[PDB]
């Protein structure tokens, strides 16, 4: 249904029923009633719907975008090149927003899954979130509402200049 | 409504004052305009600064909810003095005394909370002790480093 | 999993069905109130199933079913937290609402708009469940403001009465001031943690949480009616008694406390916020109990009781016992709802009389209401092993043995003694002695809807606290070692309150006429806070609105400095230009001046 | 202090009219003219449970099973607690018991 | 505008109600209600009006000092807990004229009788106005009092909104 | 855009060649059809805007503004046809022609590619609007309202014309797509300060900015209902749309030039909210409520953040439906009691139950009850201004309290309490009036189910 590598889940460890009471478990009978009254009728309706879908199989595709020269290769004021570089940058910006959203979803899922041990047991997810938020902030933060590839490039060059200066004097 | 029955400029002469009182359906002896600063009151009457809550609730008012009669001059701040807003009714305790007790009570409590903060109550016990170097890993400590050991002895 | 999640969602969906049918699809106004009451009772049953699964195995989950909106890196989804706090509060809230709606089928029977009343009660319930199961701050804010607006509509139920409209707007006003703190927390969390989801907030666990937590504290101050934003709660007694019962037990007022419990992973690491909440709760519990000592309106006494109990929960937050604060929410919902319904029973019997000075002699005339009122009073004051004992006594023991503000501890203990005093005040003046009500006796409490609804809450007020404490998992280490005088403090100061209250009450029967002290007037008039603040603040704000903002600036100076001055200058210039004599001699003379100036002054000839 | 004779007469005349008006508010027998045991308590509760519990839970379960839980992280459960001496259903692993306690 | 007697009697009633708010118990209130009546009785025959006004003036100051800060209010009295509670159910009678014909058809007999009341109001209006004209001084009415019907077959002038007013419990 | 411009133009022959008694039926039916086709503009792409030709383009900002504009024309026709009943035929058709011409200018204004084309249509809207106010308003004050409206606009707009012509000389183009790529930074000089002011003041007056807002309470109190609806719903948003576009070429000078206008707006919204608490004219109260709401939009546009631009877009659309609905609600009372005084007719819930429900729903959207798009817009601006400076939460939070008080004060005063005894002509709500209110509130609340379509390009 979804890629487990993209949305990982640790293997699930359920304990076996180990009762130490003679009373019947009300949940067990309710569980059986639910599977009989709710699950079985629901599954039959779905299986009928899946039969109709199997008769009419058709396909859709994930659009693929070829890479084009980015803003750094565009001559000043050459709108024809700047336009394609700008459109590509805007698409990449939307993709990076969703990459951060995937990492945040991993982090939130880990916190709920690990319960009271989440602080120790979600260190890897918190690290990856921390690193990706830093990279995303470096690319896109402070550009303003009228952002562009040109402004993003100006931001990067300022950062590279500072990093060069610090490295040289060090 | 004709222009002669609408509010006008501040009345300068006694004839104007008598005319303004008539327009507002008041006795010339009861009619008093707002002071003629440049604030824009004109000749509109200055009526007692009282809430409509203060009016007699048993009188057969034309507008019972407002306690207003048709044609009587409305207070400039009538909309502030409706029964849902500012009440000026007399109070069983003097206003000035009421402020002293409310402020005094609040000030005393705030003082005593500072005192109780400086001299907290507590029990005669030592600190709670936790194993594994005060739960260094569980509290999120870096696995790759090493905390200085926290050791707890029996007593 | 599949049964747990399905049933938890069917509970919420069941509650919306009577609202949707109001779209006339399958609509039978014959007995809409019974339809709504039946829906609540069924929802209560379905909500017990996932509650049992949590009690058994501790099962919890989060349902993020619908993706609503993505704002760049902030994905907003309809998400439901089905955990400890929601799986225990929902059945308690539904059980209490079940009784309240059954009580209302009797109490509001002659209301021409009874169908709209039950629709509003159900909407009140739905918004609170949205609040309690919300997993993100935006979904929580929906329920937060939802309950606030539903209170406005129910407090102002009798909209022809000016006092009812004033109280309704007062609740909105005080709650909107608290909402400033709520939006402050949302802004801080979005700016600093890039999230409104609880998971991410707790995972990142900021150390510098003073600003967001002060915001949450301010929101709780308004919604739970803590000192400073407190007067609106006693004013909400303008609403029909069923509104007071539901408002004070299992909806609006506990929402402020519930918000602070939901954020205990942050507050439990911030001792500064603990100190503030502790002190805010302590003054609230003491101040409002003091006000209750001298109130004569039965609903107002119970209202001030709720504020005092809410202050106690805020104290419990302050001493870092969030799960005990939650337990008190659950236990308090039973006997406090019962107390309002008992007062509704008396009020109805005495033809809308609400002054306890005009009651009395009802102990034998209303035996069942009497029994429920005594049980509820004992549960409230912490009688051992009734429902209130299983939270209040742990809270007092925890406060006594905690490292805490000493003054706040004393205020809490004294307010506990006052709880016994004002409870005695209701029993003494309402039930004992000789009747003081009018001569045409219409007392009658034999309607089965009245009896059954009170009966269910009576059973809860006896056993609910015991049953809940014995099923919830432990989440702290209770402090069970302490000196005898710290163990029994709650019972001792409560008993002395009863003894002191009885002496005060019996002294009212002596043929001596006493003059009021300043303390008596301070208590009677609620410390003058409503008298001063509700007159001074509206007056100053409303005077500025007209004198300065409207008249001085908009009607005068902003007109004067631009359009009025510009127009004046043009008019004067026009008169200068056009006021000419029409004389050939003068016009041609100005030609001579023009030509001369053109050369001598401006050298146009070069 | 007492009604003047003229006040007495006016109140008497208004009183007659008001009582005639109130008497005129009574509905006649035909108004409004409208245009054209235990077991029966099980039925209403049976049909109500079917249309307000069974049908909604059929819809929700279908919705959750075949749409919500087919997407990542839409329903996330806290993992079950595992105590010493437990057996894992997935693997058959047996968690060892805790050490032997000192006597207390 | 209130005479001296009216002021003294209003103070007596007001003081008894606040006294009853303090006492609560009926036997206790009876005891002090008699003591209070004795104080008013001790000066009942005072003749020097200057002295009597001073007594009333002082009594009002004593009442203000000793009033209950939260006196009992009858539930439907102004400031009471049921005051104005039923105003939202009071609908003016003229609203019925706007009913759809199918709504009126549900109460044929009520609306036949209503049509007779409107006929009575119409036939009587001109005589009502005329009576007020010929009984009002030239300057105008100096009080709000209204007269009764004089001739037989006449109705008291300005009766409609008193007679047809909403019921106190209209639903 | 020709698929919208041409059918809009055809509404004029339709109205003039209709049978005498079918002018309202025909114009209303076909303007609703045009509105239906406007949904085809939702074909928006994540990266590129929808660029039809050398003259017209539509992106996520102009699309919701277009759909609101085309939705309002039929609503305005329904709202107007009662108070125009006694007007003679030719003068009715002229009134409808002015409404159609306003829609024509507006859809071209919101889709013009070139800033000078935008300016001309931006300015053409004055003529039909001024005519509607001064010819079909009821009171003497409409003539003065027309003059204030006219000269406040032109005082700022003529400097804008000079600035735009200067920009085209310097840059070579005013095409907005071109300006996205050829934009250069604005350096500090007194020349650029006045270039900045000329580029922004015309839009500030239309919002209106606090201090330049005096024309607005005049224009509403005097305009007929249809004039009030388009003035509140759309014409104010010309200013917001204007700034959202022109701010592209004013950076980084906006960093500090915004300060005086943020202060006026932040303080202005509290002043104008407080004013609403003491207004005696119901139409004037609703007019002052618009000033307070648009103060947020000005702040949002000026601080230039993705969250503030999304909140500004949602706020403009949400206020359009709410404010227009409130004017329609106030007008329905006016058609019965023929006075705008708020305190004159009270307890109307007793007499008009369903209408009181529309009053409640309009009030709750006005005070931004979550999750209405009113709240979504305001909250996004609150979130972004807090990042601008944390202290703004004090002003924004206080304004939320005041907004609730006056929103519910208006509800309580007119709907609750006791009815006025002598007002006996409150006839039952007509089907036309009820349908008019539902066609405001229903789309407003339906948008809560899919807010992204009204969040603008920054989404
Ligand atoms: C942060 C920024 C804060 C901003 C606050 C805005 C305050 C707005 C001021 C109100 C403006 C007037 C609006 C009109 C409302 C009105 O006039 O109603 C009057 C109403 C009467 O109420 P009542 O006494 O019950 O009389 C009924 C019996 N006839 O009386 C009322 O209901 C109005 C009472 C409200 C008065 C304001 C009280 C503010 C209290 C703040 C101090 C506490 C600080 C926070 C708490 C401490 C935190 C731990
Ligand atoms: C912080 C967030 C706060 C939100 C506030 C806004 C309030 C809005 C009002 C609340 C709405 C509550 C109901 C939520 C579900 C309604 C939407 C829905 O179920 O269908 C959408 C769903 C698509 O799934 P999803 O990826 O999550 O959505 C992406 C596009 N938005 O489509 C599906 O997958 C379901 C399709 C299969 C349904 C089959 C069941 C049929 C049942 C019989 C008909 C009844
Ligand atoms: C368990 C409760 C713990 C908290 C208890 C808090 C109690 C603190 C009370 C502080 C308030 C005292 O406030 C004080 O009251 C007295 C009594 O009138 C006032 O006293 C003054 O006014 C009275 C009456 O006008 C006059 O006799 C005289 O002018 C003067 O005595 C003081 O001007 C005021 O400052
Ligand atoms: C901030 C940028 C925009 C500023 C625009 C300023 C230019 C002027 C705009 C309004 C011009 C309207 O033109 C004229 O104005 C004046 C007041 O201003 C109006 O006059 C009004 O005020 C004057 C003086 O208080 C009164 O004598 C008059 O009775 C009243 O109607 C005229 O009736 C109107 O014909
Ligand atoms: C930012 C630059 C904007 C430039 C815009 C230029 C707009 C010029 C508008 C017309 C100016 C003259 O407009 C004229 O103003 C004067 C006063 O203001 C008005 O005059 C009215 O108010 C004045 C002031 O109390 C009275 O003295 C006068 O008796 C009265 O008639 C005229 O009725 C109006 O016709
Ligand atoms: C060589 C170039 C010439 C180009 C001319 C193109 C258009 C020629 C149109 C000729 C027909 C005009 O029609 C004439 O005007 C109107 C509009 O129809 C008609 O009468 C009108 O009454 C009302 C409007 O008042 C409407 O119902 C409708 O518009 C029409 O019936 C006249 O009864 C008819 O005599
Ligand atoms: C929100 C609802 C709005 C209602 C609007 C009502 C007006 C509807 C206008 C319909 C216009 C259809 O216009 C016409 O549609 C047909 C489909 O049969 C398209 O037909 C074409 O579509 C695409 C084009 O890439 C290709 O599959 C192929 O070339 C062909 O099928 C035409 O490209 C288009 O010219
Ligand atoms: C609602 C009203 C809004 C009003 C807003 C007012 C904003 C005021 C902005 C002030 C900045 C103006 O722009 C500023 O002007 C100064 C001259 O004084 C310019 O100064 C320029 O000439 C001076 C010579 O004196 C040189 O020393 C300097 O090197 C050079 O920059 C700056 O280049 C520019 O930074």
């Amino acid at each position: 249904s979804w890629d487990k590598d993209v949305y990982p889940e640790p293997p699930r460890r359920t304990p076996a029923p180990s009762p130490q009471t003679s009373l019947p478990n009300p949940i067990t009978y309710l569980t059986k009633a639910f599977d009989l009254l709710v699950d079985r009728p629901v599954t039959l309706v779905r299986e009928f719907i899946e039969r109709q879908h199997a008769k009419n199989k058709y396909y859709y595709y994930h659009r693929e975008f070829r890479r084009v020269p980015d803003i750094t290769e565009c001559q000043e004021k050459d709108v024809l090149c700047m336009f394609e570089a700008e459109m590509q940058w805007r698409r990449d910006y939307k993709v990076d927003q969703e990459i951060v959203n995937i990492i945040q979803e991993r982090l939130k899922a880990c916190q709920q899954r690990e319960g009271e041990s989440h602080r120790q047991n979600c260190a890897k997810e918190l690290e990856q979130f921390t690193q990706v938020v830093k990279a995303y902030q470096d690319r896109y933060h402070d550009l303003g509402a009228h952002y562009s590839a040109r402004k993003c490039l100006a931001k990067q060059k300022q950062r590279m200049l500072a990093e060069r200066k610090a490295a040289k004097e060090a | 409504i004709t222009k002669d029955m609408l509010p006008g400029p501040y009345p300068k002469t006694p004839e104007e004052r008598a005319a303004a009182a008539k327009k507002y359906n008041m006795r010339v002896e009861d009619y008093e305009p707002y002071p003629d600063d440049g604030t824009g009151y004109g000749d509109y009457p200055k009526l007692p600064d009282r809430s409509q809550q203060e009016r007699d609730p048993w009188y057969d008012w034309d507008h019972p909810d407002l306690r207003l009669n048709w044609g009587e001059p409305m207070h400039w701040d009538l909309d502030m003095y409706i029964r849902n807003r500012v009440d000026t009714s007399p109070t069983p305790v003097n206003w000035n005394l009421m402020c002293k007790h409310l402020f005094g009570f609040v000030a005393f409590m705030l003082f005593m909370f500072w005192v109780g903060e400086t001299y907290p109550a507590y029990q005669p016990v030592g600190p709670k002790q936790y194993p594994y170097n005060n739960l260094y890993l569980e509290r999120g400590g870096d696995p790759n480093k090493e905390p200085e050991p926290v050791v707890h002895y029996e007593i | 999993m599949n049964m747990f999640s399905s049933l938890s969602l069917v509970t919420l969906l069941l509650l919306t069905m009577p609202i949707m049918m109001m779209s006339f699809n399958t609509y039978k106004p014959s007995n809409y109130p019974l339809y709504v009451k039946t829906a609540i009772s069924y929802a209560f049953i379905t909500s017990m199933i996932p509650t049992m699964m949590f009690i058994h195995s501790g099962q919890e989950l989060i349902i993020s079913n619908w993706h609503w909106l993505t704002i760049q890196t902030l994905k907003l989804s309809l998400s439901f937290k089905m955990d400890y706090f929601s799986m225990m509060f929902i059945p308690v809230a539904l059980f209490v609402t079940w009784s309240i709606m059954e009580f209302s089928m009797w109490y509001m029977y002659s209301d021409p708009n009874i169908n709209k009343f039950f629709k509003y009660l159900l909407l009140f319930l739905i918004t609170m469940l949205i609040l309690v199961t919300a997993n993100n701050l935006f979904q929580l804010f929906i329920g937060w403001e939802g309950v606030g607006i539903m209170s406005f509509l129910l407090i102002g139920w009798w909209y022809g009465r000016a006092d009812a409209n004033t109280a309704a707007l007062q609740a909105i006003l005080y709650n909107r001031i608290g909402d400033i703190g709520f939006i402050l927390a949302m802004a801080w969390f979005l700016t600093n943690l890039n999230t409104w989801d609880l998971q991410q907030i707790f995972m990142l666990n900021p150390s510098d949480s003073n600003m967001p937590l002060i915001g949450l504290a301010l929101a709780a101050t308004g919604k739970s009616a803590q000192f400073g934003l407190h007067p609106w709660l006693p004013s909400a007694m303008e609403g029909p008694t069923p509104v007071s019962a539901l408002l004070h037990s299992s909806t609006m007022v506990v929402a402020g406390i519930f918000l602070l419990i939901r954020f205990y992973p942050l507050t439990e690491n911030n001792k500064y916020i603990q100190s503030i909440t502790l002190c805010l709760g302590a003054i609230t519990t003491l101040f409002t109990a003091m006000c209750a000592l001298t109130q004569n309106d039965i609903k107002k006494i119970i209202a001030f009781s709720t504020s005092s109990q809410l202050g106690l929960m805020m104290v419990t937050i302050g001493i870092n016992q969030p799960y005990l604060a939650f337990l008190h929410i659950c236990t308090h919902a039973f006997f406090k709802a019962m107390l309002f319904m008992c007062s509704g029973s008396i009020i109805h019997s005495l033809n809308d009389e609400q002054d306890i000075r005009k009651m009395g002699g009802l102990f034998k005339a209303m035996p069942f209401t009497t029994t429920a009122l005594i049980v509820g009073s004992l549960a409230l004051t912490g009688m051992p092993f009734l429902t209130g004992f299983y939270s209040k006594d742990l809270i007092i023991e925890a406060a006594n043995t905690s490292y805490t503000n000493a003054w706040a501890l004393l205020m809490t203990l004294i307010a506990t003694s006052f709880t016994a005093i004002y409870s005695t005040r209701i029993i003494f003046f309402a039930l004992l002695g000789q009747p003081r009500f009018p001569t045409l006796v219409n007392i009658n409490e034999n309607n089965p809807l009245l009896i059954n609804s009170i009966k269910r809450l009576l059973i809860g007020s006896l056993f609910a606290g015991y049953i809940i404490s014995n099923n919830i998992p432990p989440t702290t280490i209770p402090q069970m070692t302490m000196p005898y005088y710290l163990k029994t403090t709650a019972l001792i100061v409560t008993i002395l309150g009863f003894i002191l209250a009885l002496e005060i009450s019996n002294m009212t029967k002596n043929l001596k006429y006493h003059y009021p002290s300043n303390a008596f007037k301070f208590s009677t008039l609620l410390g003058y806070f409503p008298t001063i603040m509700h007159r001074l603040a509206p007056y100053m704000n409303l005077s500025m609105s007209q004198k300065s903002a409207s008249s001085l600036l908009d009607l005068i100076w902003l007109e004067a400095i631009l359009p009025k001055t510009i127009s004046l200058a043009q008019m004067k210039a026009s008169t200068l230009v056009t006021n000419q004599k029409g004389l050939i001699k003068l016009y041609f003379l100005s030609f001579l001046i023009t030509i001369l100036i053109s050369m001598i002054l401006f050298n146009f000839h070069e | 202090s007492g009604y003047t004779p003229e006040e007495k007469l006016r109140l008497q005349q208004l009183r007659e009219l008001r009582r005639r008006w109130l008497k005129d508010q009574e509905l006649s027998p035909r108004e409004p003219v409208l245009p054209p045991n235990v077991i029966y308590k099980t039925y209403r509760h049976s049909i109500f449970a079917f249309t307000h519990v069974l049908i909604p839970v059929w819809i929700i379960h279908y919705y959750l099973k075949y749409h919500v839980t087919t997407k990542p992280y839409t329903i996330v459960e806290k993992k079950p607690r595992i105590f010493p001496g437990d057996t894992i259903l997935e693997t058959g692993e047996v968690i060892p018991p805790m050490k032997e306690f000192p006597d207390q | 505008y209130l005479t001296h007697q009216q002021k003294v009697l209003r103070l007596y009633k007001r003081a008894l109600r606040h006294l009853e708010s303090w006492c609560i118990h009926r036997d206790k209130y009876r005891y002090f209600a008699c003591l209070l009546r004795a104080r008013f009785d001790e000066h009942k025959n005072e003749k020097d009006m200057v002295k009597a006004t001073q007594l009333l003036r002082e009594a009002e100051e004593e009442f203000w000092h000793g009033q209950h800060p939260q006196p009992y209010i009858f539930p439907e009295s102004p400031g009471g807990t049921s005051y104005e509670r039923y105003e939202c159910y009071k609908v003016p009678e003229w609203c019925l004229d706007d009913w759809h014909p199918s709504e009126k058809a549900m109460y044929p007999d009520y609306f036949a009788k209503r049509e007779q009341w409107k006929k009575l109001r119409r036939e009587s209006w001109e005589r009502e106005v005329k009576q007020l004209q010929e009984e009002t001084p030239v300057g105008g009415p100096r009080t709000e009092a209204l007269p009764p019907a004089r001739k037989q077959g006449d109705l008291p002038p300005l009766w409609w909104h008193i007679v047809t007013r909403p019921r106190e419990r209209p639903m | 855009m020709l698929k919208y411009i041409i059918p809009t133009i055809m509404l004029m022959p339709l109205t003039w060649l209709s049978k005498n008694n079918m002018i309202w039926v025909n114009s209303t039916a076909h303007s609703l059809l045009i509105s239906f086709t406007s949904l085809l503009l939702m074909n928006q792409f994540g990266d590129n805007s929808l660029n039809f030709s050398l003259l017209f383009f539509s992106d996520s900002l102009s699309t919701p503004l277009l759909i609101l504009t085309m939705w309002l024309l039929p609503l305005m026709l329904m709202a107007s046809q009662h108070h125009l009943s006694k007007e003679n035929l030719t003068r009715k058709k002229l009134f409808i022609t002015m409404l159609i011409s306003l829609q024509l200018f507006l859809i071209m204004t919101f889709t013009a590619m070139e800033l000078i084309l935008f300016y001309i249509l931006f300015e053409a809207t004055l003529v039909p609007t001024l005519i509607i106010i001064t010819r079909w308003g009821n009171q003497t004050e409409r003539l003065n309202a027309g003059l204030y409206f006219l000269f406040y606009t032109l005082a700022g707009s003529l400097p804008l014309l000079v600035a735009l012509i200067y920009i085209q000389n310097t840059v070579g183009s005013l095409n907005f797509l071109m300006l996205q790529y050829w934009v250069q930074p604005v350096h500090n000089s007194w020349s650029n300060v006045f270039m900045w002011l000329a580029c922004m003041m015309a839009f500030m007056v239309k919002m209106p900015l606090y201090g330049l807002h005096l024309w607005l309470p005049k224009a509403h109190v005097e305009a007929p209902i249809a004039g009030s609806m388009v003035l509140a719903a759309v014409l104010l948003k010309l200013g917001g749309y204007g700034m959202l576009r022109i701010t592209l070429i004013l950076n980084p000078m906006t960093d500090f030039m915004a300060y005086p206008f943020i202060m006026l707006s932040l303080w202005g919204m509290i002043m104008t909210s407080s004013i609403c608490l003491r207004q005696t004219d119901l139409k004037s109260l609703i007019a002052y409520s618009s000033v307070s709401h648009m103060a947020l939009v000005i702040v949002a546009i000026l601080i230039q953040t993705p969250w503030s631009y999304m909140g500004a877009t949602a706020l403009m659309i949400a206020h359009g439906l709410t404010s227009s609905m409130l004017f329609c609600l106030a007008n329905s009372n006016y058609e019965r009691i023929h006075s705008r005084t708020m305190i004159l007719a009270r307890g109307l819930q007793t007499l008009l139950p369903l209408m009181a429900t529309w009053w409640l729903l309009a009030s709750l959207t006005n005070l931004a009850l979550p999750p209405t798009i009113n709240l979504i817009g305001e909250l996004f601006v609150v979130m972004s201004t807090f990042s601008w400076s944390n202290i703004t939460i004090i002003l924004m939070g206080v304004n939320m309290v005041i907004t609730a008080l006056y929103s519910l004060y208006m509800l309580i005063m007119t709907q609750r309490g006791k009815y006025t005894y002598h007002i006996n002509n409150i006839s039952p709500s007509f089907t036309r009036e009820n349908a008019l209110m539902s066609l405001h509130i229903l789309p407003l609340l339906l948008l809560t189910l899919n807010p992204k379509i009204i969040l603008g390009p920054l989404y």
